[PDB]
């Protein structure tokens, strides 16, 4: 997984 | 000042908790976005505990975070009061 995946998961 | 390199899953820590700590520390890390992607792609699995690491390696690089969470559910746990 990528950093963008973490951003999507915990974000916006 | 912490480093993403310092974030490792506890011996009995739920994978879900470790990923959250990893994410919070990585947000603060002073590195390019491209490097942050690489850190996520490599360190998250590498610094998981042995039992989760085994599971994550089996799932393979195409797995989503949601799939990883499901696969590691209850590893170290189930963490109910005795």
């Amino acid at each position: 997984i990528t950093f963008e995946d973490l951003l999507d998961y915990y974000g916006p | 000042p912490t480093s993403i390199l310092d974030i490792r899953q506890g011996p009995k820590e739920p994978f879900r908790d470790y990923v959250d700590r990893f994410y919070k520390t990585l947000r603060a890390e002073q590195a390019s976005q491209e490097v942050k992607a690489w850190m996520t792609e490599t360190l998250l699995v590498q610094n998981a505990n042995p039992d989760c690491k085994t599971i994550l390696k089996a799932l393979g690089p195409g797995a989503t975070l949601e799939e990883m969470m499901t696969a590691c559910q209850g590893v170290g746990g189930p963490g109910h009061k005795a």
